[PDB]
């Protein structure tokens, strides 16, 4: 249902996250929450 | 002799730098006063031991 | 080297004691995993480019 996470633009981002947090605790808050082992196809 | 040279006296001194660390004194001794689960076992699922 | 305090009789009179003692080491291993993907691995060959 959601739209993919958009990598093209992740590569320039605007800034950083300051916490450290296992983000898995809370799924609820995102809308698309992808979670890869080290690599994927789908990022290439 | 008795008494020798000790082979590990010897080594010259490593470099040193100067790193941030909690240093306590308790009775006479000085001490490392550390808890790691911030530096290592933050995000990441094993327990701290 | 344990040392000597030298008593009085009638305590039987203790000699001079020595410990000759050796270790074994214990082995160990560390882990981790560095995994990629195909599509990765055809571009960095220069494969797919």
């Amino acid at each position: 249902d959601p739209p993919g996470y958009r990598y093209a633009a992740a590569m320039v981002p605007t800034g950083s996250i300051l916490s450290t947090i296992e983000v898995a605790s809370h799924r609820r808050l995102f809308d698309f929450f992808a979670r890869v082992r080290s690599d994927e196809n789908s990022l290439y | 002799e008795a008494n020798r040279e000790t082979l590990d006296e010897l080594e010259s001194a490593p470099q040193t730098t100067r790193v941030r660390a909690d240093l306590v004194a308790i009775g006479d001794r000085l001490v490392f006063l550390e808890a790691l689960e911030k530096r290592i076992y933050a995000a990441t699922n094993v327990p701290y031991p | 080297h344990q040392p000597l305090i030298a008593r009085d009789g009638p305590h039987p009179v203790e000699q001079p004691v020595h410990n000759y003692m050796t270790k074994v080491i214990d082995r160990r291993a560390l882990n981790a995993a560095f995994s990629l993907a195909t599509e990765a691995i055809a571009l960095l060959t220069g494969e797919a480019l």
